Parts: structure tokens; C-alpha cells; sequence
């Protein structure tokens, strides 16, 4: 973030590996595999 | 014990999506896990519209719900929330289950957050 | 697929995936199994 | 969350003739990573040579697929899945013979919780 509540007491941040970032046509199709219609296992499953 | 304007809902776990490289790509969640050693998550909506989840004195997320309807899509099934974020054309996705008595219990404050964060922004079912 | 869990603590970036040449027929390795199994190759296990 | 460091850790193959049996070998070294195998609460398995994984799966519910037994100070695996299965063994590290067979022992204690270990 940038404006962080003072009674939250953050200090430190973890920032976003590299690879956590998808191209979007890349994630649009994961997202539609978890939205679950054919089946909700794998967004339940940890 | 902090002020009434902001609302808490403990987690039981929260996890970041991740693409892996096989050596001679494939997926997986980075996963956070509430933890006595470890500190305890807490996903936290100020009135602001503001969004954090942390463990610790550790940020994990956090970012505006006002206007995120280009940007921020968010997913419920049972007692988890799916977020899917799409900055600039980088795009990501993270992950939220609650935590409580019994499968009932979390379920309940799940539904708690989402109407708190349905205030905000649309989430689907 | 492979493993869709991994704890943050371990800092995993790449994953070596399975070699088609890994996966036997499921009696050939339990010959294999068997092998390592009994006390006549005991020590055997501990070959590298 | 219980670790164990591992000297050595190997994958059974099979070798076209052009078949003979082998084991690819991965080996903890500076240049190369620590070997080390780790158990999650939750009931997760991994082995892994720095940032690479080199194992993993679930323990859970695990008694119907997967089969490990023990000699000495090294765990044989075994599993089977979609009708398909595979081996690799691990040998822990430890400073002597008698440092080694405690971490051996202690994990394959840990393991109890999910899968009987055959031990001779």
C-alpha cells in the first residue's frame, strides 16, 4: 500500500515475486478454470 | 480492541498464485498458513475502503475498494473468497480461507465479509 | 498436476518435473519393490 | 514444522536398451543446494535442493497409494497413481552413523501420523 492505519502496526511489506505476475490473456484462463461451474476442487483444496 | 469503524475476520489460511518453471510452466498457490509462531492473519476493511490482509506486522495486501470494478474481481465458494486483480495489463490472484468453530461458523464470517466488502465492490457467488 | 500447495518458507521457484522413464508398469516396479524389500539385500538400499 | 537434511536423494529409472535399471542421483553440495526433505501440520510431504522441488504431495489418505519402508538410515518410497507407479529413496544427513539414524528415526516417527512404515 501507501496510507496504512497506524493501529494496524505494519512494518514490513511482502512485495510480488515475478512470478506471481501472469500476462492477463494468460490468467483469464485460470480464473474461468477456478470460477468453479465444472468443478469447485481445486479452489477448496489447499 | 480497536476502533468500530474497521471489521476483522481472522483466517485459517491465504495464498498467492504462482507460476513455477519445470526444469529437464506449471502452477501452484504460495501458501500462508495462521500460525502461533508464525502470527496470525487478519483480512481487515476499514470504512475508507480499504482492504488489507496481514500477518503480523507483515502486509500481505492492500489496495482501494473504491472504483475497483476495472481492476478487482472477486469470487466466493463456501467458506472462501478468490480475488483477481488485473493492474496495468499484470494480472494476479489470491486466495482467502476463513477461520472459525466449524464449517458453519467460518462459512458465517465469510458471508459477513463479503456483505461488508459488497458494500463496496460487486463479488460473485 | 504437480503439487498445487507449497508453503512460503520453502522459497520453491522451479519444479524438475517426472520423466515419462520414472513411471513403470505397476508390477515391474513391485518386482523392483520387492528387491529392496528382503533381508538378503538389506544393505543394498544403502548402495549410491 | 519439522525439517530433515538429507545427504543424498534419488529417482528410480528405467533405461531404454538400444531395459537396465537405474537411479538418477541428486546430491547436497555448495554448488548445488541442501537436500532437504520437509513435513507441513497440515500433512504435506516435500523434498526439495534449494529453490527447485523435487517431491511433493499430500499424506493424507495416503495409506491406499503410497508405500514407504525403512532400512538403516534411508527411506525407500513407492507410490502408485493412475495406475502408474515409481520409487526414490533419501539417506539423511547427519554427522556420524549415529547422528544420521536419529534424523531418519525422528521423521519416520513424524510420518507415523498418516502411513504405517514398514521396518524390518
Amino acid at each position: 500500500m501507501q496510507t496504512i492505519p497506524h493501529y494496524l502496526q505494519i512494518k514490513e511489506i511482502l512485495q510480488i515475486s515475478k512470478q506471481e505476475l501472469l500476462p492477463c490473456h494468460v490468467m483469464e484462463q485460470h480464473w474461468k478454470f477456478y470460477v468453479g461451474r465444472s468443478h469447485s476442487e481445486a479452489l477448496l483444496s489447499w | 480492541g480497536l476502533p468500530g469503524e474497521v471489521s476483522q475476520w481472522s483466517l485459517k489460511r491465504y495464498g498467492r498464485f504462482m507460476l513455477l518453471d519445470n526444469v529437464g510452466g506449471s502452477s501452484t498457490w504460495k501458501v500462508f498458513e495462521s500460525s502461533e509462531e508464525s502470527g496470525s492473519l487478519v483480512l481487515t476493511i476499514v470504512v475508507s475502503g480499504h482492504f488489507f490482509i496481514s500477518q503480523g506486522q507483515t502486509l500481505l495486501e492492500g489496495f482501494s475498494l473504491i472504483g475497483s470494478k476495472n481492476w478487482l474481481k472477486i469470487v466466493r465458494r463456501m467458506d472462501c473468497l478468490l480475488f483477481g486483480t488485473t493492474i496495468k495489463n499484470k494480472s494476479r490472484m489470491f486466495r482467502v480461507q476463513f477461520s472459525g468453530e466449524s464449517k458453519e461458523e467460518a462459512l458465517e464470517r465469510c458471508c459477513g465479509c463479503v456483505q461488508t466488502l459488497a458494500q463496496y465492490v460487486t463479488v460473485q457467488e
